[PDB]
RNA sequence: GGUUAAGCGACUAAGCGUACACGGUGGAUGCCCUGGCAGUCAGAGGCGAUGAAGGACGUGCUAAUCUGCGAUAAGCGUCGG
RNA sequence: CCCGGCGAGGGGAGUGAAAAAGAACCUGAAACCGUGUACGUACAAGCAGUGGGAGCACGCUUAGGCGUGUGACUGCGUACC
RNA sequence: AGGACCGAACCGACUAAUGUCGAAAAAUUAGCGGAUGACUUGUGGCUGGGGGUGAAAGGCCAAUCAAACCGGGAGAUAGCU
RNA sequence: CGAAGGUGUGCUGUGAGGCAUGCUGGAGGUAUCAGAAGUGCGAAUGCUGACAUAAGUAACGAUAAAGCGGGUGAAAAGCCCGCUCGCCGGAAGACCAAGGGUUCCUGUCCAACGUUAAUCGGGGCAGGGUGAGUCGACCCCUAAGGCGAGGCCGAAAGGCGU
RNA sequence: GACGACGUUGAUAGGCCGGGUGUGUAAGCGCAGCGAUGCGUUGAGCUAACCGGUACUAAUGAACCGUGAGGCUUAACCU
């Protein structure tokens, strides 16, 4: 539970090499409406492959 | 011609937008955007809030053009600290040191 | 727990109270010494 | 170890559980639409499908039936009177989950549920 | 010029190291004074029942606190500058 | 004036000798923290330096080669009080 | 009638758990001992450091007690780090 | 037409150091030779201020419990309403004394505080509210008990007491 | 985190019909009983994850990173 002695700022970067936050990069474009939403996701406006499906 | 926008004292540390703005190094401007929009954190509330802030500082105070304009470096900086205390058992208290962290966004086209 | 200080005016007043410390001359020292060291609040009011 | 079971616990106790579907599957069919998280959208429908299933051979004894399982006539007043004819057809599925996107709260991965059937 | 094999063989760098350029936090150094200590020189060497030292509560154009003052309350009269 | 939540914060403009003097305000070191460029680095172990040293990268002279950065690999080497 | 029995309140702390950088500088869940007495609680007083008080443990005297705490002797003294 | 200080740089001395100079800096510095000391720091589990590390780990404070729709709004698991669900009920209900002293309420705001966000708050800004011949005290009467005119007693204070 | 099965050229999941399984004579009517209840309907009814099928819903066109015949020298075979 405890430290003897003090790593690095070396080694406390290393243990740093993995927090990395993946890109969601892959966005969508619409089928029948032209807009860009997130995969398998609907928009602000309640398009989802060309549909009006939530209507808010 | 080059654009600075910096939010200072957001409410946050270091780290926590060191990892979002590790992303938009090297970007354009509008796939910096699309990739800040869907970032499902709190530095992605902070940032993107402050990076259009700077492609504002471009059509308005420099270079109108927005299309292929770059961000060119993005380093958030630390600040200040808010030391409170909080208790922790048997007596004895605890130094708490809320974090507070300075972000540039700085949007030129080399 | 049942804490030390479980408090009243009553039990104060009647103790550390102004003319309790200044009834006698060992308590008017302590009267005579928070005069001359300037505090504000000499004993205890309200 | 899970390995072939069902079911997912959600983190809640067997009897707040059950508790909450039905008051989830009461609220579903009154507003027609839900925003839950992904999960209790993914397993709400293993559990509402049930009832317009039981709810197209009309009985008398079946009224109870979907009064034991919900104890809310009113929603058993909108079965049997008029998702009979509302589902004589569709033998299985009646949920068409919408992936929403995520919750502004707490970051969950929010969703939407529905009957199949809507035109208002 | 092409072909099989054999020997040898960089640029890759998730991060990390070092030097420079860049700030970031930080508030040390130099500089400054109506702050304070030690004394020289005279003067005083007391205030107090024709109500003290030290306080409470009020007073202005005012919300507050400090200074002053006390139902005549940031001030009255009086003789001067 | 633009952007923002008619927030915070910030970029221009105007004052001013200067806003890398802006109310957290003269000067602003070090620890610590990042940005960029250059070099080394994923078969090598060990007080992390020193002696030697290829290549690469640069300021240059004067084109013969020094200066600075890094430093593969190698010889020794077990911190201070 | 009972310093009588059983058992909540109230009280006390027996056993185990948990906790023991605690939710707490002595607790929480499961039980346990009593429960009209030599009991329990509230409020207002009295006693005082070689002194109080004690169904006596050197226990208690503001989480500290084989002599409390504050200031003053006093910058004690230290053949000792 | 640039003092000290800071920050690099080329030179210089056997070392402690010195001298010249680029940038930053914006008003003070001090030769030669001598005089006096709060005169040179790595340690003392030294003091003080600041910043690392463990670490983005642990934990978020009772294992009464949520779920949905609407609205306000820039953004809503937590705020306001409605609809059910679940928990307390010799209490986790409602009044009072103690003790706290605006903590109650409307408008408004989210920097900070609330172990999170927050439009909400016992938070900040502003204003408002506490109305008694009978309620409690103050007031008339004593207990335990404290002072204590004369007095007794004691180096002095002061102790006991009518 | 990996490995595996599928993504409308679809049985990968949920639903659904059936079967299987488990519990036992559902409810509601009528009869017998002043009544509790017993009988008939009725080995009914209800049935988590099990097994066999059915696309009813959810598993989209893309977008994306990954490229553009693969260095030096010698030998042995192509001519």
């Amino acid at each position: 539970a405890v430290q003897q002695n003090k790593p690095t700022r070396s080694k406390r970067g290393m243990r740093r090499s993995h927090d990395a936050l993946t890109a969601v990069t892959s966005l969508s474009v619409d089928k029948t409406s032209g807009e860009k939403h997130l995969r398998h996701h609907i928009t602000a406006d309640g398009y989802y492959r060309g549909r009006k499906v939530i209507a808010k | 011609m080059e654009t600075i926008a910096k939010h200072r004292h957001a409410r946050s540390s270091a780290q926590k937008v060191r990892l979002v703005a590790d992303l938009i190094r090297g970007k354009k401007v509008s796939q910096a955007l699309d990739i800040l929009t869907y970032t499902n954190k709190k530095a992605a509330v902070l940032v993107k809030k402050v990076l259009e802030s700077a492609i504002a500082n471009a059509e308005h105070n420099d270079g109108a053009d927005i299309d292929d304009l770059k961000v060119t470096k993005i380093f958030v900086d630390e600040g200040p600290s808010m030391k409170r205390i909080m208790p922790r058992a048997k007596g004895r208290a605890d130094r708490i040191l809320k974090r507070t962290s300075h972000i540039t966004v700085v949007v030129s086209d080399r | 727990m049942k804490r030390t200080f479980q408090p009243s005016v009553l039990k104060r007043n009647r103790s550390h109270g102004f003319r309790a410390r200044m009834a006698t001359k060992n308590g008017r020292q302590v009267l005579a010494r928070r005069r001359a060291k300037g505090r504000a609040r000499l004993t205890v009011s309200k | 170890m899970r390995h072939r079971k069902s079911g997912r616990q959600l983190n809640r106790n067997s009897s707040h559980r059950q508790a909450m579907f039905r008051n989830m599957a009461g609220s579903l069919v009154r507003h027609e639409i839900i925003k839950t998280t992904l999960p209790k959208a993914k397993e709400l429908r293993r559990v509402v499908e049930p009832l317009i299933t039981l709810a197209k051979t009309d009985s008398v004894a079946n009224r109870r039936l979907a009064f034991a399982r919900t104890r809310d006539n009113e929603i058993v007043a909108k079965l049997f009177n008029e998702l009979g004819p509302r589902f004589a057809s569709r033998a299985g599925g009646y949920t068409r989950i919408l992936k929403c996107g995520f919750r502004a709260g707490d970051n969950a991965p929010m969703a939407y549920i529905e009957l199949v059937d809507r035109s208002e």
